[PDB]
């Protein structure tokens, strides 16, 4: 047989990214295609935003003054952030913005570690000049999606539920590849639209490593 | 985070020598499906067999 | 015959669940019968499921 590899990777932009595998036998390059979109869907690694604590308000239905939209909606737009975490599993991001104007991802204080992936994103806008928002962001490394009820202290902080799922949507469409010599042969172009937190080529990776090893469950590696 | 629930089958059933049956208890949500397809699709499309073709 | 009243309002966030109702606007009324992951359900060749 033939193995697939690496052969390109493509960005046609941040969030969205074509790979391809070259070499592939008839049948193979679709199965390998559904099973690796499955697995990109299902499960990856991701740093969505687990729990928000609001300095000056206690649950998130009350309002704070100064700021547009509800503290309810500022934990939904802060489910939208992702970020990419390096060597930390566990994180703790601060924000602070006094003055007019909205209220960016990019003023979110930063560690070495911890980068947000989208600066342009909009958390809150903060209409009245003498009003400050204070924010701790606390990301946790998790797979999958959890609800917040599922989870589980102090009554200031806040849960928001957690979508760790980096990856949006993956399409992948089946072309017959062109050997020199060669039939029967296609590649498997999959296109991922994705957050930006995670690689596509290490997204990749980890898919083709978790379908391994649950394959080695089948049969000893 | 990287660490997955790895099944560890219970039984593998056979009924005769041609037909068996193979169970895996845990696995993980969406996997299952995954791995049947998968499994399916590649031993009807390509297993190493030698048949009749010509008479 | 009370002295005081104590009035304490909950707020439940309702997720989606099995079993709730689902109403289009033209009639169609049915329940959501499974919560099927994103992977299992079915996509267009531009890959939205």
């Amino acid at each position: 047989f033939l193995k697939p590899r690496l052969v390109d990777i493509e960005q046609v932009s941040s969030t969205h990214a074509k790979v391809t595998l070259e070499p592939l036998e008839r049948g193979f390059g679709h199965t390998l295609g559904n099973a690796l979109r499955r697995i990109l869907l299902s499960s990856m690694p991701g740093c969505a935003v687990t729990e928000v604590e609001i300095d000056g308000v206690l649950h998130e239905y009350s309002t704070k003054e100064g700021v547009q939209e509800d503290i309810l909606e500022i934990l939904l737009n802060l489910k939208g952030l992702a970020v990419r975490v390096q060597g930390k599993d566990e994180v703790i991001l601060t924000l602070n913005k006094s003055g007019i104007g909205p209220v960016t991802a990019a003023d979110i204080t930063h560690d070495g570690d911890v980068e947000i992936v989208k600066p342009q994103h909009v958390i809150c806008h903060l209409t009245d000049e003498n009003a400050s928002i204070s924010m701790r962001i606390k990301v946790q490394r998790g797979r999958g999606y959890v609800p917040a009820s599922t989870r589980i202290r102090p009554i200031g902080r806040l849960l928001v539920d957690a979508c760790y799922s980096p990856v949006e949507r993956i399409a992948y469409n089946v072309e017959a590849a062109r050997v020199e010599q060669r039939t029967d042969l296609d590649k498997l172009v999959i296109e991922m639209e994705t957050n930006g937190t995670i690689d596509p080529e290490e997204a990749i990776r980890r898919a083709a490593t978790i379908l391994a090893e649950q394959l080695e469950a089948f049969v000893d590696l | 985070v990287t660490e997955f629930l790895k099944p560890r089958l219970v039984d593998i059933e056979q009924v005769s020598s041609t037909h068996a049956k193979v169970t895996l208890e845990p696995l993980e949500r969406g996997f299952g499906h995954t791995l049947g397809n998968a499994l399916r699709r590649i031993l009807l499309s390509s297993m190493p067999g030698c048949a009749v073709t010509e008479v | 015959g009370v002295l005081k009243i104590v009035k304490v309002y909950l707020a439940v966030k309702r997720r989606i669940q099995p079993g709730d109702k689902m109403a289009g606007r033209h009639g169609n009324k049915g329940v959501i019968s499974k919560i099927n992951p994103i992977e299992d359900m079915p996509y267009d060749e531009n890959g939205t499921p």
